[PDB]
């Protein structure tokens, strides 16, 4: 359906700008894997290495092994070999693979039976193929996990390897989550020296959800937006459960879809041309719709006479109208966020972050109820009443060289509004006018354009995603809330009443005989309870003869 | 008697949903308090219909992962009792299968708890082949630790699709294989 050619358009230019910016946010630090792989390889028994430290994310950097292998046999430097830890039990594997891989290092670009390979040809590789290069290639050989590695077959190799040195100045790459206090655990004092390490640094989760977040979903480009409670639940289950931005990619297709499920009133989503197309392909039934829904309904609330039934009945005064509410949505949307990251380098800077922190933060917190009605805002602006100053012309300053930045690079608008707060702080950079700029922080953007998502346009539904809770039951998967609630709240019911009321252990003399003094009559009790053993409520329990007890608590 | 029969009609409707889920590559899972034998029975004569649609049963000791592989393997998808490593097997299926393209097919398990399913290898397979897009899986669970046993790369292999799918019905051909000791 329509949206779902929106779906795979926005799906993959976000999957696709996911994977850039994670080349990117590679490549400062793979421009430095290569900088200092060329620092040491600009400047005997002893295995140089590099720590790589990407925190307890998986499969998202896979890619960027799989660009290991590439970009290091790129540079026309290494030809580089991956050695996994799993892979790895015995000593065989890793010598095996080590030349298994740099004789195959040598194919994947020109575009037997496995069991063949030993720990000989590496060293006839830069030996053979080439002994003379003369510049020594590097293979790093990337350990993506050293954590797992055997640690008998840890020093084995380090040792062998080691100890063969300098005819293959290997250096190796770590992909590791912690410090490195953990390495020089699993990895002896021996080897924290044969490594000669120099530790290096790679993005975790966190900064990639809070990037995408001010990037992504935050984007003006795509105007899918989501309520306070599915941004709530999904971000509690990256923040509070999972950290993969996979879970909230996936999750975030699952809402992107499901509301996308919802109803056609949202084939308007989309620009205000390409939404007014379909203004025009409107017809008689999803008339009937606008006319229903709130928000409408209360844009209707504050309307008048005959205008209001072409709206109701003659649907081109609608369609007019619709024109008169979506234009303004798409308005409004913009509005805000020129004006959210405004706040954010205001209040970013501010110390006790009680209304927020990171740009979602301020999304979620805003969104959620009146920032004014909040008292942690108006302690901020206590705050910003006090601190005054050079801190404050200094990051003001840096505001709009940064605001005045998205304004003149990162948002057209070009509302006017903007225009005038610039000159404004132009003119100060040249108190009650930090309050009057705050107060037009204030009643200009706060109380106007930086506004609530229910206290909004018409029709902030199909935009903004409603219907939290499926979700959270299709993802979430809380099957102990609805079971636990179910079976509490009848024959199982008053069944899993007495596998709560008896004691702790119930024995099955009288037990079968005090659910015979509590209650065809036993059947359903062991159907009841071989479930529980099913379910898992209770156990078939050898601790006392004849006895059924929970694992569960 | 008379309340079931709507809830097990309700759930269709998400039915051609999960169908569409099904292409989307995630696999749709039915947490109940009783049996979907009549609703997964009826997802076999109302959406799975068609062809191609494997059914082992989990609460049926007799399949086995490895005679679930032959399951699959031997009559439906016709090509071989699958050879010895499943690794290898699901080599042989899918370098059939990654070029034989656009074959989907649909596999319900009544209770995944198993045996023999409890092998982290047999869900290192299911986690392959339900990770493989061309077919595709709906479980129903009982134990309160299946949870439990699907780790984060099994979570990651099986995209789950949890649904409330509370369901009433027993549990008979699901409760005529457990024994117990009054008889």
């Amino acid at each position: 359906k329509l949206r779902f050619e929106t779906y795979q358009l926005i799906w993959q230019q976000m999957k696709s700008e996911n994977e850039r910016l994670q080349e990117e946010l590679n490549k400062n630090l793979f421009d430095n894997l290569i900088e200092f792989l060329q620092k040491s390889h600009s400047g005997l028994r002893e295995i140089p290495t590099a720590a790589l430290v990407l925190g307890v994310n998986v499969t998202d950097h896979d890619l960027t092994f799989g660009s290991l292998t590439e970009a290091l046999q790129n540079n026309v430097t290494p030809y580089v070999v991956s050695l996994q830890a799993k892979d790895c039990p015995d000593m065989k594997h890793f010598l095996q693979k080590l030349i298994s891989q740099l004789m195959d290092c040598c194919v994947d670009i020109k575009s037997y039976m496995t069991v063949t390979q030993k720990t000989d040809p590496k060293m006839l590789s830069k030996k053979r193929t080439t002994s003379s290069q003369w510049q020594s290639p590097p293979v790093v050989v990337i350990l993506k996990d050293m954590e797992s590695f055997a640690t008998k077959v840890l020093q084995d190799f380090i040792i062998i390897s080691s100890q063969h040195l300098h005819e293959f100045p290997l250096i190796l790459i770590f992909g590791i989550a912690t410090s490195p206090i953990i390495i020089h655990r699993l990895l002896p004092h021996a080897v924290s020296s044969l490594l000669c390490i120099e530790l290096f640094q790679s993005l975790s989760c966190k900064e990639h959800l809070t990037t995408v977040l001010d990037k992504l979903l935050l984007t003006t480009q795509f105007p899918f937006k989501i309520n306070e409670k599915v941004l709530q639940v999904l971000t509690n289950i990256f923040l509070y459960h999972d950290f993969s931005v996979q879970n909230f990619i996936k999750g975030l297709q699952l809402s992107l879809l499901e509301h996308f499920y919802s109803q056609p009133l949202s084939v308007l989503c989309c620009n205000l041309p390409e939404a007014k197309r379909r203004i025009n392909f409107l017809s008689n039934n999803q008339c009937e719709n606008i006319r229903r829904l709130p928000s409408f309904r209360r844009y209707v609330e504050k309307q008048a006479s005959e205008k209001q039934v072409a709206l109701l009945t003659n649907e081109r005064y609608l369609k007019e109208e619709t024109q008169l509410l979506l234009e303004n949505l798409h308005v409004y949307h913009m509005n805000y966020f020129l004006v959210l990251r405004c706040l954010h380098k205001f209040t970013s800077s501010l110390p006790k972050y009680p209304l927020g922190r990171q740009i979602r933060e301020l999304y979620c917190t805003c969104l959620e109820k009146n920032i004014w009605d909040s008292e942690e805002y108006a302690s901020v602006l206590q705050l910003l009443r006090m601190l005054a100053k050079d801190e404050l012309m200094t990051i003001l300053e840096k505001c709009f060289k940064v605001f005045k930045s998205y304004c003149e690079n990162h948002l057209g608008s070009t509302a006017k509004r903007i225009e005038e707060f610039l000159a404004q702080f132009q003119s100060l950079d040249a108190k009650f006018e930090v309050l009057r700029e705050n107060v037009v922080n204030f009643i200009d953007c706060l109380v106007r354009e930086y506004l609530l998502p229910p206290e909004t346009q018409p029709l902030h539904e199909v935009v903004y995603f409603s219907a939290a809770h499926a979700l959270r039951e299709h993802l979430n998967a809380a099957p102990r809330i609805a079971l636990h609630t179910a079976l509490n709240n009848p024959d199982i019911c008053i069944a899993y009443k007495l596998h709560l009321e008896c004691s702790r252990l119930i024995n099955l003399v009288d037990w079968s005989e005090a659910f015979a003094t509590v209650v065809i009559i036993h059947a359903r009790f062991i159907r009841a309870v071989s479930e529980l053993e099913l379910l898992g409520f209770i156990k078939p329990t050898k601790q006392k003869t004849d006895h059924v007890a929970r694992l569960t608590w | 008697s008379a309340e079931l029969k709507q809830l097990n009609q309700q759930y269709e409707k998400l039915f051609h949903k999960w169908m569409l889920q099904l292409h989307l590559g995630f696999n749709i899972v039915l947490y109940g308090l009783g049996s979907k034998r009549d609703l997964l029975e009826r997802f076999r004569t109302t959406m799975l219909q068609d062809s191609i649609h494997v059914v082992i049963n989990g609460f049926f000791p007799g399949i086995s992962v490895k005679s679930v592989l032959n399951s699959i393997t031997e009559e439906v998808l016709d090509h071989m009792g699958t050879f010895r490593s499943i690794l290898d097997q699901l080599d042989w299926i899918v370098n059939k299968f990654k070029e034989d393209s656009s074959l989907e097919l649909f596999l319900l398990i009544h209770n995944l708890d198993s045996q023999m399913l409890r092998g982290e290898k047999s869900q290192q397979i299911i986690g392959q082949l339900s990770s493989l897009h061309n077919i595709y899986l709906i479980a129903s669970i009982d134990h309160l630790n299946a949870p439990l046993m699907w780790d984060h790369a099994k979570q990651s292999l099986f995209n789950w699709l949890w649904y409330e799918t509370t369901t009433y019905s027993p549990y008979t051909e699901e409760t005529s294989y457990e024994n117990s000791l009054l008889v």
